[PDB]
RNA sequence: GCUGUAAGUAAGCUUUGAUCCAGAGAUUUCCGAAUGGGGAAACCCAGCAUGAGUUAUGUCAUGUUAUCGAUAUGUGAAUACAUAGCAUAUCAGAAGGCACACCCGGAGAACUGAAACAUCUUAGUACCCGGAGGAAGAGAAAGAAAAUUCGAUUCCCUUAGUAGCGGCGAGCGAAAUGGGAAGAGCCCAAACCAACAAGCUUGCUUGUUGGGGUUGUAGGACACUCUAGAGUUACAAAGGACGACAUUAGACGAAUCAUCUGGAAAGAUGAAUCAAAGAAGGUAAUAAUCCUGUAGUCGAAAAUGUUGUCUCUCUUGAGUGGAUCCUGAGUACGACGGAGCACGUGAAAUUCCGUCGGAAUCUGGGAGGACCAUCUCCUAAGGCUAAAUACUCUCUAGUGACCGAUAGUGAACCAGUACCGUGAGGGAAAGGUGAAAAGCACCCCGGAAGGGGAGUGAAAUAGAACCUGAAACCGUGUGCUU
RNA sequence: GAGUAGCGAAAGACGGGUGAGAAUCCCGUCCACCGAUUGACUAAGGUUUCCAGAGGAAGGCUCGUCCGCUCUGGGUUAGUCGGGUCCUAAGCUGAGGCCGACAGGCGUAGGCGAUGGAUAACAGGUUGAUAUUCCUGUACCACCUAUAAUCGUUUUAAUCGA
RNA sequence: AGAUAGAAAAUAGGUGCCCGUACCGCAAACCGACACAGGUAGUCAAGAUGAGAAUUCUAAGGUGAGCGAGCGAACUCUCGU
């Protein structure tokens, strides 16, 4: 726990623009709440977060060849830490 | 059945009465590639991994039913049996004594 | 709707006519509600009038 | 490689598992950032954590059986 | 050697025994009987306890918290005792699912047949529900028979489409005898009781504690006299301790070479060989001798069915009198109304159910197709019971004058899927390059799709929509016609 | 049948550009239509059709360089908005209970259930896609901790309450 | 009714979870098999004229309707005299 919920970071032009500010973006597990993400990040990176925002993305249709499928459901959290710097190197 | 690196003769295909050392086994399809057997002419296209290309002459696989081990004493085509040396299934040329398969 | 003593319950059969025309019918027990001594503490339950002919204590 | 794990004291097994969590998280994180180039180096730690938890279970089965 | 299908390119793992294959164990998210409350299943919201966290709050983790049952204690109304009722604790007690099969019950059609139709038939069928068990039902004579009893039950053949029942129409339709499969009899009440727990004054008595003995040669107590094998499939009922084959991985396993045609031979030709193996499938064509195997033999750490025993656990066996006593009550049986039995409240005797009545106790009771008298047989109204018998969701091995893609399953192929419908439901079409992917390097026209060379291949009118490639149909030439 | 019927209400013209190709795509000018709406919101429903690049087989009743099409990569941020959280109606369920051939039906206490009641955030900026959600400004509602300027038998109080 | 030695007061610090949020929504993304002349609750809804949410033109803002180019016969359809 506190490491199993941060699945991956999110890198993209909008995430990059957020990183211009102190907002960092992560791909978190689908069964967590804002408080738990705050705790986990401030536990790992030793940062002090000010706020965090969560959103749930629906499974998207993806056809691979002749077989249709669905992508996995996603839950994304945005942190806006004050002091500190999650480095994604 | 034969081993990964022994020397065998071929009895099927355009290649018969010819020796050569085995280079791959692929036991999931019982097809071996022997050296200098089934020479192939494959047209490879200029890509990124392969800068250019051409007509490669690689070896293709043949069914294990088309090859045979040689008697290490008399180069005589032979079958292969087994004997339990210290409980170990070691091989015999079935017309003479022990046959060595080290590489 | 059974008796707590005998077990006399209802049963099906046929109402037959003069022309032997058949319709389904039923035959019920003469079940009467009586306060008897079920396991000591008195209780009201259905009991047939043939089981009350001789043997039951109200 | 579960011999020395049986030889371990059952108290740093938690420490070993926690370090394995840490290293797996770091390496996966730098995979999604496109800086890993060592794929067999994920499955091996998954092996390691799996074995470490199996040994941990077998350890506590003892007192359940004995007591 | 491997990292499934699935190709790949990537990082790797492996002779230090991995990979794989079996046995065993551990992990086993969420929903669902769904069970902490709720709910549009795979989602929300909690109580309690204990821990993590935080200065604290928020937050999190793991137990626990449904309803019934039974058992056990608390407490305890209207009411005085006492009962409801409440409140706890415990318990692998119950729920749900399914094999579209088989079985036993509860309930119960209709089209149809009668060349109409109502009795009757379809039919105690279909469909519903409730139980099950691997089998179930039935079962040790109130049974057939005029016997000399197969001496329990069932099931197979025949009796026999007979006897019979039938608006005596349609049509239903036995049983006994005999021949076989199977080779099982077993316990409780009742009398009575040494002793004891309780009301009685030990005179009478109560009891489940237990003994007692369970049957028609009439059995048992009774009184005499007498004497210490069973079995967990009924016949009480538990479980360690040794073996024995078999089954959920496997191992060994005989004997062929040459030429010819070929793209390749297993074919043809010649010469051999093995066979407890010439079952079968592969292999570049048609193989007993090339491969996987086959006959034969061998083989389990383990976890199972199974079985020999050794334990173990149980424990009375008879006779003779026969004075008394006992032998299954609202029962048999009768009346009314219904069902069942091949047989239509009827002789329904045989037999059940509802409603009223309602018996005998061996010096008795029931049956022998209205029936009786006599004879013969039996002994009800309590219980248990394996085998022969029915069936196949499975698993294992194998078989087929069974189908070979409009067939055979609906489904040989991501099929109960496209799709259709609000839903119950309904439901398809669709296999085949080659031996090997060798899946067509380059060049030419074109934006590309295509093509034309060259090359691969035996073959490319085998180029991926790919084996053979018919007809309808559409074209391009033309010999003879108009 | 036949190169026949049909091409699904309507106003287009032209210059420039793009491309293998243009009445049909992009830009511009002019013209025209709606304007209690073909305009702006927001529900129900559909689920990715949303945005940026790229493509042109197929789908668009023609064409197509275009698109609600195809390929790749992206995009939905709330203590205050609407719900959960709070309440209940109609109905639906319903422990015990009543009735029922089985199945089950009914029903009390109690629950569920908005289309209603009660509830604290406004303006501006902002990208290709979001914004009472993000950011700037200023607020408000609950809750907790530290402190309190003395409320004062802790029965009453500063004041705690079914 | 009870319950209790406590915090209100004039501050200063912190904490505030799950779900929905794209897009269409008189529509080529919905119900009509279709890029269908039908149906689809509610809110805002300007100017001139008027009593008016009527009518004609227009503003804000959208749009030119997924086939066209000719010729202007018969015959149908819609419209005027």
């Amino acid at each position: 726990e506190a490491r199993d919920i941060l699945k991956r970071p999110v890198i993209t032009e909008k995430s990059s623009e957020a990183m211009a500010e102190d907002k960092y973006t992560f791909d978190v597990d689908t069964r967590v709440n804002k408080t738990q993400v705050k705790m986990a990040v401030e536990e790992i990176f030793n940062v002090k977060v000010a706020s965090v925002n969560i959103m749930n993305y629906k499974p998207k249709k993806k056809r691979m060849g002749r077989y249709q499928g669905y992508t996995n459901k996603r839950r994304k959290a945005i942190v806006t830490l004050k002091e500190g710097s999650i480095d994604l190197f | 059945h034969i081993k990964k690196g022994d020397n065998v003769k071929v009895i099927a295909g355009k290649d018969k009465g010819k020796e050569g050392k085995v280079i791959a086994t692929l036991p999931k399809k019982d097809r071996v590639v022997v050296e200098g057997v089934n020479i192939m002419k494959k047209h490879q296209k200029p890509t990124q991994l392969n800068p250019e290309g051409g007509i490669l002459e690689t070896e293709a696989a043949i069914h294990v039913s088309n090859v045979q081990l040689l008697d290490p004493k008399t180069n005589e085509p032979t079958r292969v049996g087994y004997k339990f040396v210290d409980g170990k299934k070691v091989r015999i040329a079935k017309k003479s004594g022990e046959e060595i398969k080290s590489n | 709707k059974q008796c707590f003593v005998t077990g006399r319950k209802a049963s099906t059969g046929n109402r037959r006519s003069h022309a032997l025309n058949s319709t389904k019918r039923r035959w019920n027990a003469n079940l009467q509600k009586v306060r008897i001594l079920v396991d000591g503490k008195p209780k009201k339950v259905w009991v047939s009038a043939r089981a009350l002919k001789s043997g039951k204590v109200t | 490689k579960a011999k020395e794990i049986r030889d371990l004291t059952t108290s740093e097994i938690e420490e070993q598992i926690k370090s394995s969590k840490e290293e797996l998280f770091n390496l996966r994180f730098q995979l999604a950032t496109g800086q890993l180039e060592e794929t067999a180096r994920i499955r091996t730690v998954r092996k390691t954590i799996a074995r470490l938890k199996t040994v941990a279970r077998e350890r506590e089965i003892e007192q359940s059986k004995a007591n």
